[PDB]
């Protein structure tokens, strides 16, 4: 649901970017 | 078998020349693989104090192994040479952050390697080499020398900050690479610590990229 | 200045020369083997797959016997095979890790390597301790090494990217003759049989013919719009080959001086880095960059096979004394033998 | 400086341009004879029997 | 230079035990498989042991079973036998002799010197001839037989050659029957029909005077002729 939720509303996380700051 | 005696003998060589090509094999394995390049006076013989054919240097930090290259010697066409280091985990640039000329023909150098069609994957750790001396420096002249387009105060701030973001602008393969920019002290101690850092980030998004999960 | 009137001096000698070559184009190759029935579609298989590499296969080299064989990778090792039985027979440990070529003595003998470091080291088979040594180290060239070929055992033609020829003696080291003429890195070169005269192909877009003896060039053969990668030499020994890497091949003669076929095909559109002749020399295999080796037919400009089966960049080909077998070495650390 | 250079091109292309040549013709001809003469000794161009053929074993 | 020098032999009671041992020099040990080799006090070469490189196959003869073991120091560059429950008839002379396997090596090709010890489905050879008168300059043949033929379907012919002269360890001269071993006179020469061999010697000299033996390398375990001898 969570996943969903960022997926549908708030789609700026759903960037390379944010993983690859995440991973680092 | 079918085999006579001399033959289960060759056999048996062929066999043991094989395990030691395993063992040899793995202990390669175990190492990482760096390009070192940029000016001659960039001062990247001198990178790490850890410490004619290709430059070498090896030396081990925090339980890893590296292997530097420097073929700055090879006046020859790059062309059809740089394939054989596709396969190479990161290429260190060293930039002279105070000479000028030397700094342009870097940037030339830069994009040259970052716009290779074989380095369509791998990143660049880039020192910034004579931090504070080229501070005093742009304290007593303007980065106009250079960078003449360039409008900014003489703090050393905006001039490094614009120094750096031209060396990651000339960059058009964002997509699928990363640079490491790093401010080079004079008595840095951290520079074989941000290389172990760089190296072990990249090769944790190779797993990720292999895995499909990145 | 009078440097213009030697330029319009030169100009006037290649003037000369072109027309002197155009007047000789009385027909075409294709015009004389029209009346030529098709050599027929070839079916080749992988016979053997030779393992032990663990990293990209750059050269190889058959032997005189036929039988073995000798590989070179960026490992930083140089493998003898047996093709017959798959058994290694000898590894040997090189010191520099960037090696590009290797040869095979014809006697058996001694084998020869060389790359990124400047040197040809020459190594020798057969000792008493029962194990590889280095004989020699040749240095001397300012550029990397980009093929070595063997005379007879004191001898050996070496290429480097000092754009230069040299050919050494042995039991003294030293560089016995150069050849000097090109403007590009020379990239390879090809003994003939009678091992009087050899060509050497350069970046330059053109191809030099030398005569060992002498050491100054006699013909130079041009047409080329890239640099040649590979080049050999017909079984004959009055006409050869060119790879070059706007993906064309093309065939000089000596005589006529002057080009005399072109293989190319739309759907081919990669460069190439090797090529080589057969037996009866109506076979003429090039490997590519599209992981891909094509079989034409050296006197119709028919593509009578292909011959997949690598996963990666084709690098070395090479095709035996008999004409009994094929092998090919690829980027994907394999070898393969297709009979 | 490069007047030397440019000498030695004027001798070499001179040097080039003297040698003899002969027509597409002939040369052909010979590449085309060569080709059909040996055709019976190349075991790449027609197929190779078990016997023969030491790569087929096993 | 290659030097295999072997010691440890004497003078043992019945049931006794003794371990000898063999040092090399001069070339890579590690690489090279070992035979030990017994002559008797007066008879002709007889095989015993061998031992291959890396020390993973290992072979005895049946009448050494049970009682002798091998074994090899890579490290160390040393070769032992060891020896248990002597004879009368394990009065000899040992041998140290290596082999190298690949295609086309020489194997046999170095022998020892010689260390004596004094207590107090097998292919036959068959070398009839004993004695041979012979004059500087003349030509000689030797020949010699086999139980089983000595060819395989590989083409190769296993018969070895080998010359003892008075007070000296063997000699290689051919290997496979037809191969001239290196520094061996060219006048040499070996042929076969795979059943019957032949080992002819142009201008003989005062140099070829001693012993010749032949011996099959078909299969373990490996058997001798008797022996030919040439004399002025």
């Amino acid at each position: 649901f969570n996943k969903i939720y960022i997926i549908l509303f708030k789609p700026s996380r759903n960037t390379i970017e944010e993983v690859r700051c995440s991973t680092a | 078998c079918t085999l006579s005696a001399e033959d289960k003998a060759a056999v048996e060589r062929s066999k043991m020349i094989d395990r030691n090509l395993r063992e040899d094999g793995e202990k390669a394995a175990r190492e990482v693989k760096l390009l070192l390049l940029g000016a001659d006076n960039s001062g990247k013989s001198t990178i790490v104090k850890q410490m004619t054919g290709i430059v070498e240097t090896h030396f081990t930090f925090k339980d890893l192994h590296f292997k530097m290259f420097d073929v700055g010697g090879q006046r020859s066409e790059r062309k059809k040479w740089i394939h054989c280091f596709e396969d190479v985990a990161a290429i260190i640039f060293c930039v002279d952050l105070s000479d000028y000329n030397r700094m342009h023909e870097s940037m030339k150098l830069f994009d040259s390697i970052c716009n290779n069609k074989w380095f369509t994957d791998t990143s660049i750790i880039l020192f910034l080499n004579k931090k504070d001396l080229f501070e005093e420096k742009i304290k007593k002249s303007p980065l106009t020398i250079c960078y003449q387009e360039y409008a900014g105060s003489n703090t050393y701030e905006e001039a490094a900050a614009y120094i750096q973001c031209q060396f990651e602008d000339l960059n058009k393969r964002k997509d699928t690479k990363e640079i490491y920019t790093h401010f080079t002290c004079a008595t840095d101690t951290k520079n074989a610590q941000f290389i172990f850092d760089a190296v072990t980030d990249v090769i944790i998004k190779n797993n990720l990229k292999d895995c499909g999960l990145f | 200045s009078e440097l213009d009137q030697l330029r319009q001096e030169a100009e006037q000698l290649k003037n000369q020369i072109r027309d002197a070559r155009k007047a000789c184009a009385d027909a075409t190759l294709s015009q004389i083997t029209n009346n030529i029935d098709p050599v027929g579609r070839i079916q080749m298989r992988t016979r053997r797959t030779l393992r032990g590499h663990l990293a990209k296969i750059y050269a190889m080299h058959w032997g005189t016997d036929s039988r073995l064989l000798v590989s070179a990778s960026q490992d930083g090792k140089l493998i003898i095979w047996d093709s017959y039985t798959t058994n290694k027979v000898h590894a040997i440990p090189l010191r520099s890790s960037w090696v590009m070529t290797c040869a095979y003595a014809p006697s058996g003998n001694y084998v020869a390597c060389g790359g990124l470091d400047n040197i040809c080291s020459i190594y020798n088979l057969k000792t008493r301790e029962g194990n590889v040594r280095v004989s020699r180290e040749l240095a001397g060239h300012t550029g990397y090494l980009s093929c070595c070929r063997f005379l007879d055992d004191n001898q050996i033609v070496t290429s480097s990217g000092d754009t230069t020829c040299a050919l050494w003696d042995i039991e003294t080291g030293q560089q016995t003759t150069t050849f000097t003429g090109h403007t590009g890195d020379v990239m390879s070169l090809s003994l003939a049989p009678d091992t009087r005269l050899f060509v050497s192909g350069a970046c330059d877009a053109s191809a030099k013919l030398w005569d060992v003896r002498e050491g100054m060039c006699r013909q130079t053969f041009t047409g080329h719009e890239s640099d040649i990668n590979a080049i050999c030499f017909f079984p004959n020994g009055n006409a050869f080959a060119t790879g070059s890497d706007d993906a064309t091949c093309r065939l000089f003669d000596l005589r006529a001086d002057q080009e005399l076929m072109t293989y190319s095909h739309d759907n081919i559109i990669c460069g190439i880095t090797s090529v080589s002749f057969s037996k009866s020399g109506r076979l003429l295999l090039a490997g590519y960059d599209d992981f891909n080796c094509n079989v034409w037919d050296a006197l119709k400009a028919d593509r009578a096979g292909v011959l997949a089966g690598h996963d990666n960049r084709v690098s070395c080909l090479g095709v035996t004394d008999d004409g009994m077998a094929v092998a090919t070495g690829s980027w994907d650390s394999f070898l393969k033998i297709w009979n | 400086a490069s007047i030397a250079q440019a000498r030695k091109l004027v001798e070499q292309l001179k040097m080039e341009a003297n040698i003899d040549r002969i027509k597409v013709s002939k040369a052909a001809a010979d590449l085309m004879a060569y080709c059909e003469a040996h055709a019976k000794e190349d075991p790449l161009l027609t197929p190779v029997p078990a016997s023969e053929n030491p790569f087929r074993e096993k | 230079d290659v030097q295999l020098v072997e010691s440890g032999g004497g003078l043992v009671q019945p049931g006794g035990s003794r371990k000898l041992s063999c040092s090399a020099s001069g070339f890579a040990f590690s690489s090279f498989g070992m035979h030990w080799v017994r002559q008797a006090p007066e008879k002709g070469l007889e095989w015993v042991a061998y031992i291959s490189s890396g020390s993973g196959t290992i072979y005895y003869a049946d009448t050494v079973k049970g009682r002798f073991t091998i074994s090899r120091d890579d490290p160390k560059n040393t070769l032992f036998l060891q020896m248990t429950s002597l004879r009368s008839e394990d009065t000899a002379m040992y041998y140290c002799v290596r082999s190298i396997y690949y295609y086309g090596s020489s194997p046999f090709d170095f022998w020892g010197q010689g260390t004596t010890l004094t207590v107090s489905s097998d292919i036959v050879m068959t070398q009839a001839t004993s004695s041979v008168p012979v004059t500087p300059g003349e030509s000689v043949s030797i020949s010699c037989r086999s139980s089983k033929s000595l060819l395989h379907s590989n083409g190769n012919t296993y018969l070895y050659w080998f010359l003892q002269r008075p007070g000296q360890s063997p000699q290689l001269l051919i290997y496979r029957m037809s191969n001239l071993a290196s520094g061996v006179p060219d006048r040499f020469s070996g042929s076969g029909s795979g059943t019957a061999f032949t080992l002819t010697i142009s201008r003989l000299e005062a140099e070829d005077v001693g012993v010749y033996y032949c011996m099959q390398h078909l299969e373990y375990p490996l058997t001798f002729g008797a022996g030919t001898k040439l004399e002025l």
